[PDB]
């Protein structure tokens, strides 16, 4: 398929594997008893490991030769033999997390400098506001586009300190 | 002051003269997208956009569905109709959509221009001597001129009434949109059939029992 | 604020202040506060009038036809059910008919509307210059050649009274024309027949329990 | 004023009352603008008078048999003979196509450069009827009107053709045969339903 990989539900190696894990599962089943604890947990875990193989072949994953899954990450591969999930989407998914939290003690940062003393409320931090700025961080990409095409973003070169030159 | 929820504190920034002249203002505004008043004049024009696109779009997914349902016509559902279309066509959709493209990017430049420098599409000698009706009114994102060709729009009294309706017809077929699209992959069936599902037994039929919305229960 | 002499749809009743007697039939019923607003109680004052005319010659176009039949009246058209007409073969195409209707409807209603925009403004004949109505009339009540008897010389306050009176009934009317056709299936004046048959048994509520 | 287009109306304060054909119809004010203006109105009778001439070659062709307006270039398209009067013409469509670009924008740009001028006169009038400057108020009048009702007939057969797929004196004859049979309501597409 793409860069000589087949679909794991199609590759001879994957089918392989889980027999594998499975056959090491049943082995250590055969000395317990049918019903005790050791032997329920270790089922559960067989049926962990068989919704497993389904659910990464049921995905349209690509397997090497090794019969382990391999990912795509280039936009135009992913979005041209819908490998999207794989690295595609939570690139976007991670970012709005990443700038969600930044972007929230950005504003809280900003809030205490106003402050009389503002040190002391970065050890004891203020709950109220912290949640309150919480809450508003969902919309930060909306907040931080306009903060930057407002020219507010960035702080002037001749307000920030800098070493002999 | 009418709020979408009493008691609540109004944002500052919706309680300007500014922004209580903005029709629909109820003060809903929790994240405190519009602070800026520049992006806030921004977003208004997004909403009426939004407003507009989606009360014509769900006319054409409702009306043509209840008309189907009582037999005068027939309509394939709508998450068909582009599918069915596009086969007795005279093209494909890739040339449909390009032409779309460049159609509605030169008219959407047109009113881009405007929102930027109001008026400015009124420049003499710019267009074929049209430019004079391109001028807008004096309330951005509501042009007027050619596209108000009842007048309804020159009747003072009526004028606030009127932005009102749109606004709130807009804001609730924005919400059916996003009904039609949460309700074709719950249920997988079209929005009319869905209303006559409900209505038949709406105590057993429901978003609660469809076994999607609520996986837990 | 309403003064207490007027009549009331339920006396003892506080009622609102714009509805002041000006209007015919003005009985201070609006609970819901639709007319508050003048411009808009303007535009329901002649939408009363125009849905009420149509109604009251409407329900006389639905009982008549079907009174004349019993009495063993003959024409063509005689033994046809009210909501069964459209299906009816006539000279000329169903659809036919309905595009001259528009067009002979476009002309009067936009005249009408003229005159309501800018009362006084549509009262000429565009032919003959001539023709011309009284120049006193008032939105809703052209007078002129549609009063050739001359009616509306006499006591026109009662007139208007006894209009609307009539008129909000017959609207009453045609909806129960359509709930009882879409529930009981039958023409009016034969469920009218089955309620005198045995009016104690025959109620709404022992027709509707049985149904479901 | 000619007229008034809507009566009890009020006429537009930026139309000229000497303007041929003013009957105050302007409700979207597209002419407010005295730029505007200048330019529309003599676009108005450009329009009107290709439209006359348009409207009496489509009447003509089927009166007098050849055929009907809307398949006259299909010998193109086929492949044929052109014909006029049933003589057959040399020319193909590519001889045409450049001759009729060649002698059209010779004879248009001499009339962009002029400048707006409706009403030429001399050279355009040998018969000298619109000499006299009273005389001349009403035949404007007279052009534009017969000019309007041109532009209207001719959307009549686009329309009507779409609709009927049909020639004008076709449908009107059909119409003539059975009137409350054969219109716009009966063909199946003017009016949705029915
Ligand atoms: C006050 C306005 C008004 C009202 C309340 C009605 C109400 C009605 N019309 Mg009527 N019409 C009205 C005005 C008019 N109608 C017609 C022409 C017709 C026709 C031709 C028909 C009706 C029929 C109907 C019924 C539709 C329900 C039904 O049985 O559907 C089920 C429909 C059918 C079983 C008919 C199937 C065959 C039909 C040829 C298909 C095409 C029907 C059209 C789409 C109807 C369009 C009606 C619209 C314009 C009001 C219902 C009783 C129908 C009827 O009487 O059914 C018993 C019917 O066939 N109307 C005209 C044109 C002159 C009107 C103009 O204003
Ligand atoms: C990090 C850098 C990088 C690199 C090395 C590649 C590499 C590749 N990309 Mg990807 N791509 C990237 C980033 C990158 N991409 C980014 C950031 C985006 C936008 C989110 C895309 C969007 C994209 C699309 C839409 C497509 C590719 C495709 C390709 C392949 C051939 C064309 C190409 O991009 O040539 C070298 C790369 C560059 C010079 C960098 C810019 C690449 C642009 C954005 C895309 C060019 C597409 C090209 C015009 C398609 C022509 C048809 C093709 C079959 C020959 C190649 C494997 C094509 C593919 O699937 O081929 C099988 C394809 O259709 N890429
Ligand atoms: C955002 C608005 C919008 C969009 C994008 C669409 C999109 C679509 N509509 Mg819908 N529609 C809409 C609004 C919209 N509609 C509204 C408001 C109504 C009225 C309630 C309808 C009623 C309607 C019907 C009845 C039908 C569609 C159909 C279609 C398809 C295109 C048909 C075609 O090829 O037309 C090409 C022609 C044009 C774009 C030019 C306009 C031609 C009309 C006849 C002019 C009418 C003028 C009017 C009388 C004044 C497509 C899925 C058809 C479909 O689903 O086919 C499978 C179909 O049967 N629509
Ligand atoms: C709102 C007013 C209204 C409307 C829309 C209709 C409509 C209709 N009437 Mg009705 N009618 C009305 C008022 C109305 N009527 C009134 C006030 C009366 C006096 C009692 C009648 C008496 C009447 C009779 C006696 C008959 C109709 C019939 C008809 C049908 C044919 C009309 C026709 O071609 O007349 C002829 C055209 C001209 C006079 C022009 C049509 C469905 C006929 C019908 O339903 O036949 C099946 C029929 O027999 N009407
Ligand atoms: C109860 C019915 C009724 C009554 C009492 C009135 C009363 C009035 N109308 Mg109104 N009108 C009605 C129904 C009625 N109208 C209907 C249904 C229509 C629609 C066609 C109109 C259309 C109308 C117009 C266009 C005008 C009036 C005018 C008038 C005024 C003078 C005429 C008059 O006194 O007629 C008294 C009416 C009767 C005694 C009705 C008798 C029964 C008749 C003959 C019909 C029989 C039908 C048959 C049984 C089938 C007066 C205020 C005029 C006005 O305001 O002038 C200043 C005026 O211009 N009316
Ligand atoms: C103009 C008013 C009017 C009149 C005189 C009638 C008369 C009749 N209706 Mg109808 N009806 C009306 C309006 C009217 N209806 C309306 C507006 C609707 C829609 C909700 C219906 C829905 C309806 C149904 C579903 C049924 C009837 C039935 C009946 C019958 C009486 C038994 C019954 O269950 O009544 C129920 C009706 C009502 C409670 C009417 C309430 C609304 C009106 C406007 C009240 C007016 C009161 C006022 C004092 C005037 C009285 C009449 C006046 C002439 C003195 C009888 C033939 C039944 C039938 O056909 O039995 C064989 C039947 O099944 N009607
Ligand atoms: C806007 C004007 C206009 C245009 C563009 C056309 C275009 C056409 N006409 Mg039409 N026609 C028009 C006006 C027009 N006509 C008028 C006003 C009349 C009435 C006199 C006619 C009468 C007419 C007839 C009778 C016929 C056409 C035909 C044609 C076709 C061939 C023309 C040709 O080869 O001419 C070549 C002409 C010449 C070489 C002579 C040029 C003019 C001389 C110098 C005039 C001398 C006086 C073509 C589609 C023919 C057709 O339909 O074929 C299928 C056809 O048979 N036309
Ligand atoms: C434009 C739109 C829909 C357009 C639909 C169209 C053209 C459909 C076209 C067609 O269907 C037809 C006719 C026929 C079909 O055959 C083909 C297609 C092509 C499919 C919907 C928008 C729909 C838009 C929606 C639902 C937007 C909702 C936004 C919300 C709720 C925002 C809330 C807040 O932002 C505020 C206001 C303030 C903040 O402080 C707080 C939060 C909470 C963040
Ligand atoms: C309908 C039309 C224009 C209509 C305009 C309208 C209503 C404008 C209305 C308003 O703007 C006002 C005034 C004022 C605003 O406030 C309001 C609105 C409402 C906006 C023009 C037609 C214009 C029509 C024209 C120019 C037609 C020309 C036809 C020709 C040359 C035909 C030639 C041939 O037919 C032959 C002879 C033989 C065939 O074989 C070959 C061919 C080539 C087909
Ligand atoms: C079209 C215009 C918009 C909609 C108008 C709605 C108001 C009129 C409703 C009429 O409702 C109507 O429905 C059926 C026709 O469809 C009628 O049904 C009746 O007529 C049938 C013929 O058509 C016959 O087989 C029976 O007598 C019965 O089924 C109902 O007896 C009547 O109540
Ligand atoms: C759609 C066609 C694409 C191909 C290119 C088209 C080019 C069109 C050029 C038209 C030029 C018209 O020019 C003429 O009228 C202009 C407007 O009144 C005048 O200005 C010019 O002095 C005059 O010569």
């Amino acid at each position: 398929d793409i860069a000589g990989l087949t679909p794991c539900s199609e590759s001879k190696a994957y089918a392989k594997l889980e027999k594998k894990e499975l056959k090491t599962l049943e082995k250590r089943l055969k000395q317990y008893e049918a019903d005790s604890a050791p032997a329920v947990a270790l089922k559960a875990t067989m049926e962990r490991t068989k919704a497993r193989f389904a659910n990464y072949a049921k995905a349209g994953l690509l397997c090497g030769n090794d019969g382990l899954p391999h990912l795509i990450a280039d936009p135009g591969l992913a979005l041209k033999y819908g490998h999207a999930g794989e690295v595609f989407i939570p690139t976007f998914g991670f970012l709005y997390v990443a700038g969600y939290i930044g972007y929230v003690g950005r504003q809280y940062l900003i809030a205490v400098k106003g402050e009389a003393k503002p040190t002391d409320k970065e050890i004891i931090i203020d709950v109220p506001l912290a949640t309150k700025l919480a809450w508003q961080g969902a919309g930060w990409p909306l907040a931080a586009v306009q903060e930057l095409q407002r020219g507010t973003l960035l702080e002037k070169e001749e307000n920030i300190t800098v070493s002999p030159r | 002051r009418q709020s979408w929820l009493p008691g609540s504190q109004i944002p500052a920034h919706l309680d300007t003269p500014a922004a209580q002249a903005l029709a629909g203002n109820f003060g809903f505004d929790p994240l405190g997208l519009g602070k800026d008043p520049v992006a806030l004049r921004w977003y208004q024009q997004a909403e009426l956009i939004h407003c507009r696109t989606a009360m014509a779009g769900v006319a054409g997914i409702l009306i043509p569905g209840l008309l189907t349902k009582a037999g005068a016509l027939n309509v394939p559902e709508w998450y068909d109709a582009g599918k069915v279309a596009i086969e007795n066509s005279f093209a494909p959709w890739g040339s449909l959509l390009a032409v779309q493209l460049f159609l509605c990017g030169f008219v959407e430049a047109k009113r881009w221009q405007d929102i930027r420098k109001p008026g400015s599409q009124g420049e003499p000698g710019s267009f074929l001597g049209f430019e004079a009706s391109l001028k807008g009114t004096s309330e951005l994102g509501y042009p007027g001129g050619p596209f108000d060709p009842l007048g309804l729009s020159k009747e003072a009294d009526k004028w606030a009434d009127w932005k009102l309706k749109e606004v709130k017809n807009g804001r609730l077929a924005m919400l059916a949109f996003l009904g039609f699209v949460a309700q074709k992959y719950a249920t997988g069936a079209g929005p009319v059939d869905n209303l006559a599902a409900h209505l038949k037994d709406p105590w057993h039929v429901n978003y609660a029992t469809n076994g999607v919305s609520l996986p837990f229960l | 604020k309403r003064d207490a002499a007027l009549p009331s749809w339920m006396p003892g009743a506080d009622l609102p202040g714009y509805l002041n007697g000006t209007l015919p039939g003005d009985f201070g019923f609006d609970p819901l506060y639709l007319g508050q607003d003048p411009v808009k109680l303007k535009w329901y004052a002649q939408a009363e009038l125009m849905n009420a005319r149509f109604a009251m010659l409407a329900v006389a176009g639905i009982l008549v036809p079907e009174l004349l039949s019993n009495i063993g009246f003959s024409w063509p058209g005689a033994g046809v059910a009210w909501y069964d007409a459209g299906k009816f073969e006539y000279f000329a195409p169903a659809s036919s008919l309905f595009g001259v209707q528009m067009l002979l409807f476009a002309w009067v209603e936009i005249r009408r509307y003229q005159d309501f925009v800018k009362p006084g403004s549509a009262n000429q004949d565009p032919i003959f210059t001539n023709n011309k109505l009284p120049d006193g009339n008032e939105p809703g009540y052209p007078g002129g050649i549609f009063d050739p008897f001359g009616w509306s010389k006499g006591d026109i306050k009662s007139l208007k009274l006894k209009e609307i009176k009539n008129g909000r009934l017959a609207m009453l009317a045609f909806a129960g024309f359509i709930g009882q056709a879409y529930t009981t299936g039958t023409t009016p004046l034969k469920n009218l027949s089955t309620h005198l048959a045995d009016p104690w048994s025959t109620t709404v509520w022992q027709n509707d329990l049985a149904r479901l | 004023k000619a007229g008034n287009w809507l009566p009890g109306s009020d006429a537009p304060a930026w139309l000229p009352d000497d303007l041929p054909g003013n009957y105050g119809f302007d409700p979207l004010s597209l002419g407010k603008e005295p730029a505007s203006l200048k330019r529309f109105t003599e676009s108005e009778v450009i329009h009107g008078r290709w439209a006359m001439l348009g409207v009496a070659g489509s009447l003509a062709v089927e009166l007098l048999g050849y055929g009907n307006w809307y398949d006259a270039p299909l010998w193109a398209v086929n492949g044929g003979k052109a014909t006029w009067f049933g003589i057959e013409v040399p020319f193909d469509l590519n001889a045409l196509l450049a001759f009729e670009f060649v002698a059209m924008a010779a004879a248009e740009g001499q009339r962009g450069d002029a400048g707006g001028v409706v009403y030429p006169g001399g050279a355009f009038d040998p018969l000298g009827f619109a000499k006299d400057s009273s005389k001349s108020g009403e035949l404007k009048l007279k052009e534009i009107k017969n000019g309007r009702l041109a532009m209207v007939a001719f959307l009549g057969f686009v329309a009507q053709h779409a609709a009927t797929g049909k020639g004008p004196i076709a449908a009107l004859g059909e119409h003539l045969a059975n009137p409350w049979g054969a219109n716009f309501a009966t063909n199946g597409i003017s009016v949705p339903f029915f």
